[PDB]
């Protein structure tokens, strides 16, 4: 079989840049090599195929070169809309093989999160369990530290967040952190706060709610 | 247009058999090759195997003869079979109808449909709503709870609210249930007046579940 190889999982680089990927074949495989493009959520986009052709409809931005065994896909001027994985595949003999893909982050202006906290519902509350949660909304770059306090102390090992990949549209990151007590629990507490740290922020911004107020 | 569509069965016990239905419009079967890749979450892509519009068909070795593929031309379905599945099987499988010019690449692929292999046993989720604040820019959502296996989908009053939605990664609890919230900021000036639902679906237990979302 052949190997096709990535040099790099992640590739930074800025709005109105232009970008060259590289993937190297273990074996000459001429210029049947085809670069497809998968944004978060979607399955992959063939955008060329053997090495420099691009398929319908794709922009022209994107072009590819190479033949053997080295190939270089390029985005002439990276659009924002352009944060994908990137993945390399040759097409020369069976069994088809693909790179390991590049992901591409975009560099942008810091932006602070918008902060939002929400309590339980009731209806949750009925169930025994007590989710409460904690929005960053569209900030840059991607760390933050959210720190959860329950009457003034500092919670460790009761929440779990996650992170959105980069917008689309303006680059940013979202973040949710959820923080699991019991019912009990969080009807004995009274103030609940989400406390954010990030570059954007002079200081950090806290948000939060008294239970039943 | 071109269209590939998979069903398939959501999780699969170990050591027992995955069956998908690819349903293809569009294009006729007779008259292109339609292959199956596959992708475990958060890595790269396998290449499975491919049957050709005349009937024969072509698989991985590294499959180790576990996978066949079959087809239907006159209802426009192509169907993989993969017996004995194991952790490593778990994955998004795609079909996708490659080029004529044929040429092994891809240039129509399915949505895909994620198989988690697992011995436990598939649970709906329950839908909570995230209040937007009475306390300007205002945020609400629907936090979705305590189901397995992957995925979920969520749109907002029916697809027509996308502008601002965000829907985060699912994280896996220690209950080995899933948890996952959406999100959406919106004007504040709307929340008397606009009407807010998330619309949730589980396709691997077949649960759909709508929530209007209020200021409590």
């Amino acid at each position: 079989d052949i190997v096709m190889t990535q040099s790099h999982k992640f590739m930074s680089t800025s709005v109105g840049d232009r970008v060259s990927i590289t993937c190297k074949a273990s074996q000459d495989v001429s210029t049947a090599v085809a670069w497809y493009q998968q944004k978060p959520g979607q399955s992959p986009k063939l955008l060329i195929y053997s090495a420099s052709y691009r398929y319908t409809g794709v922009p022209d931005r994107f072009t590819g070169s190479g033949s053997g065994t080295d190939f270089t896909f390029t985005i002439s001027s990276v659009q924002a809309e352009d944060l994908a994985v990137y993945y390399c595949q040759q097409h020369y003999s069976t069994p088809w093989t693909f790179g390991g893909g590049t992901k591409l982050e975009l560099k942008r202006t810091v932006a602070a999160p918008s902060v939002f906290i929400f309590p339980p519902s009731d209806e949750q509350l009925k169930s025994g369990t007590a989710s409460v949660v904690c929005l960053l909304n569209n900030f840059y770059p991607r760390e933050a530290k959210v720190q959860w306090k329950v009457d003034n102390a500092l919670q460790s090992g009761n929440s779990q967040e996650s992170v959105t990949e980069q917008d689309s549209k303006d680059s940013t990151y979202s973040l949710s952190s959820t923080l699991t007590l019991s019912k009990a629990d969080y009807e004995k507490h009274k103030v609940y706060a989400c406390e954010v740290t990030h570059q954007g922020l002079s200081s950090p911004v806290t948000k939060s709610f008294n239970r039943g107020e | 247009q071109v269209q590939l569509k998979e069903s398939g069965p959501g999780l699969v016990a170990p050591s027992q058999s995955l069956s998908i239905t690819c349903t293809v419009s569009g294009f006729s079967l007779s008259r292109y090759s339609v292959h199956w890749v596959r992708q475990p979450p958060g890595k790269g892509l396998e290449w499975l195997g491919m049957i050709w519009g005349g009937g024969s068909t072509d698989y991985n070795s590294a499959l180790k003869s576990r996978l066949s593929i079959s087809k239907d031309n006159s209802k426009s379905q192509v169907f993989l079979k993969m017996n004995s599945l194991q952790t490593d099987d778990t994955a998004m499988y795609y079909c996708a109808r490659s080029g004529v010019r044929a040429q092994a690449w891809f240039a129509y692929w399915g949505q895909g449909t994620l198989v988690t292999v697992s011995a436990a046993s598939t649970k709906g989720p329950s839908v909570f709503p995230l209040a937007p604040s009475s306390k300007g820019t205002a945020a609400l959502g629907c936090l979705v709870k305590d189901y397995f296996p992957e995925p979920v989908t969520v749109s907002w009053n029916s697809g027509a609210l996308t502008s601002g939605v965000h829907t985060f990664p699912a994280v896996l609890q220690s209950s080995g249930l899933y948890s996952l919230s959406s999100v959406v900021t919106v004007p504040s000036s709307s929340l008397g007046t606009q009407t807010y639902i998330c619309n949730v679906n589980h396709k691997p237990s077949n649960t759909k579940v709508d929530k209007k979302v209020e200021p409590a």
